Order: C-alpha cells, then sequence, then structure tokens
C-alpha cells in the first residue's frame, strides 16, 4: 500500500509524511464552507489486491493548522460527515485495486461571519491529516501524515455569503467624473443582507473619503461613493434585502468630491472598506 | 473589512 499526490510527491510502503501544496478554491455551502477537497489531491492503491485487503481510515487528531488552527468544522470522509478536528477514528475505506484511487476527504469550516474571510498567503499550512492504513493479512499499522499547504494566495470564506472579489481597484476618469465599481455578493441560501463602508473621511457629513495618495497628491478632492445617486456615508448600513444564490450587485459608483479650498493637480487615491452584516 | 475598494484618480490642471 502506497499513496501519491497530484503535485509530485508520494509516501511509500510503511507510511511517513508529506507536504501537499494545493491550489485552493474554497466555496460557501449551506451551513458550512468548503476549504479543500483532497479527493483530487491524494491517491492510494493496494499493492497485492488479489490476496490482501487494505483498510484506510482518517485518524483522530486530524485538524486545521497554522492560521486556521482555531477554526472548527466538519470532514466528509467517503460520503459521511464527522466533526473536525476529529475526536474519533472514521470507519474504514477499502482499497482493493492496483489503480491509484482518491482518498475521499473534504474539509469544511463552520461559518462564523456574514461574508468575511481569512486571507491566506501562498505557502501557509492549513491542515494536518492522518491517514491510517491496516490490512487483513499481517499487523501492519501505518500512518500516512499529510500536511496540507496553500499553494496560492487565497481568501477562505468564513460566512454564509461570498463576493465576486475581495480586492477591487477602479480608475476614475480625470477630475471630475465617476466610474462604476464592479462588486456582487451571493449567499448559499437566502439571507437578509446589508453592508456598511469603512474609511477615513474629510467632511462633516462623514461621506468624502480622504485622498491618501502617496506620490504627488492632488489637494482639495476626495472620493465619494453613491448608489443610484444617493451618497453612502461611512458606518451607515445599507440594506440589500434578501440575497440568495444569484449574485446581487451592490450598485456602487465612485465619484470625486471637493473637500474645501483650492483644487490642485495631482493623483487621487482612497481605500474604502466594505463589510456585510445579517439583518 | 470584508472587501477593500481602491479608487484611483487624477486632477489635471
Amino acid at each position: 500500500f502506497a499513496c501519491k499526490t497530484a503535485n509530485g510527491t508520494a509516501i511509500p510502503i510503511g507510511g511517513g509524511s508529506a507536504n501537499v501544496y494545493v491550489n485552493l478554491a474554497p466555496a460557501v455551502n449551506v451551513g458550512q464552507n468548503l476549504v479543500v477537497d483532497l479527493s483530487t489531491q491524494i491517491f492510494c492503491h493496494n499493492d497485492y489486491p488479489e490476496t490482501i485487503t487494505d483498510y484506510v481510515t482518517l485518524q483522530r487528531g486530524s485538524a486545521y493548522g497554522g492560521v486556521l488552527s482555531s477554526f472548527s468544522g466538519t470532514v466528509k470522509y467517503n460520503g459521511s460527515s464527522y466533526p473536525f478536528p476529529t475526536t474519533s477514528e472514521t470507519p474504514r475505506v477499502v482499497y482493493n485495486s492496483r489503480t491509484d484511487k482518491p482518498w475521499p476527504v473534504a474539509l469544511y469550516l463552520t461559518p462564523v461571519s456574514s461574508a468575511g474571510g481569512v486571507a491566506i498567503k501562498a505557502g501557509s499550512l492549513i491542515a494536518v491529516l492522518i491517514l491510517r492504513q491496516t490490512n487483513n493479512y499481517n499487523s501492519d499499522d501505518f500512518q500516512f501524515v499529510w500536511n496540507i499547504y496553500a499553494n496560492n494566495d487565497v481568501v477562505v470564506p468564513t460566512g454564509g455569503c461570498d463576493v465576486s472579489a475581495r480586492d477591487v481597484t477602479v480608475t476614475l476618469p480625470d477630475y471630475p467624473g465617476s466610474v462604476p465599481i464592479p462588486l456582487t455578493v451571493y449567499c448559499a441560501k437566502s439571507q437578509n443582507l446589508g453592508y456598511y463602508l469603512s474609511g477615513t473621511t474629510a467632511d462633516a457629513g462623514n461621506s468624502i473619503f480622504t485622498n491618501t495618495a502617496s506620490f504627488s497628491p492632488a489637494q482639495g478632492v476626495g472620493v465619494q461613493l453613491t448608489r443610484n445617486g444617493t451618497i453612502i456615508p461611512a458606518n451607515n448600513t445599507v440594506s440589500l434585502g434578501a440575497v440568495g444564490t444569484s449574485a446581487v450587485s451592490l450598485g456602487l459608483t465612485a465619484n470625486y468630491a471637493r473637500t474645501g479650498g483650492q483644487v490642485t493637480a495631482g493623483n487621487v487615491q482612497s481605500i474604502i472598506g466594505v463589510t456585510f452584516v445579517y439583518q | 473589512a470584508d472587501v477593500t475598494i481602491t479608487v484611483n484618480g487624477k486632477v489635471v490642471a
């Protein structure tokens, strides 16, 4: 019995450990979020299937690691769901072929927010899984330890809802002018959703975001967001109604807005936060 | 915050 990965390493007869670097594509689902499906990443086979049956379990103590180690969730093993981190060993999966076949493990995360996320840097540890292998022939009892790493920079969603993008950059026409902001949100199941903006503002109305450009800044102008013409102040919750599986645009537009005094030539930049809430 | 919007612009004399 031996196992291999989709990203070029393996563990031979007798077990051992390996570092698995996975290109993550997490997704929200109803009541739990997929962090990683390893059934495309880890494959195992039986070396003498005519005369030996191999038994494979997920061993207790399998858990999230690194920046995810505080999170709990569930693990789907061979079609059934168990609490994760694992407090008890799963039932057995039988391997009875020389053909390498999936280790059927998928890790999920219990939602904690509306639409927030954890930003994961490429190369970060996300989980440690213990594959236990026995057979019906001798007393072999081996551990195949899979250390799961993010291969890519990614955001793991922690909410019931997810967004088309986490980091949006738009370019205004030269002053004066406006530009639409592409940003949509959807939820695994229908949710009553709102959002509010965050940032530093220049005006007594708390609605013109300061020009924080670092090189050759203009003076006298900031950035103001509107929704169909209505100004959005900071820390003022806008309702999106009921948001379901179809993506809903926030309908945001960026504008220049004067902050007082002489307007001078130069660059303009504002960084604005968007945060979702359940209503 | 959940999402960050970076708005870039320019004032020309």
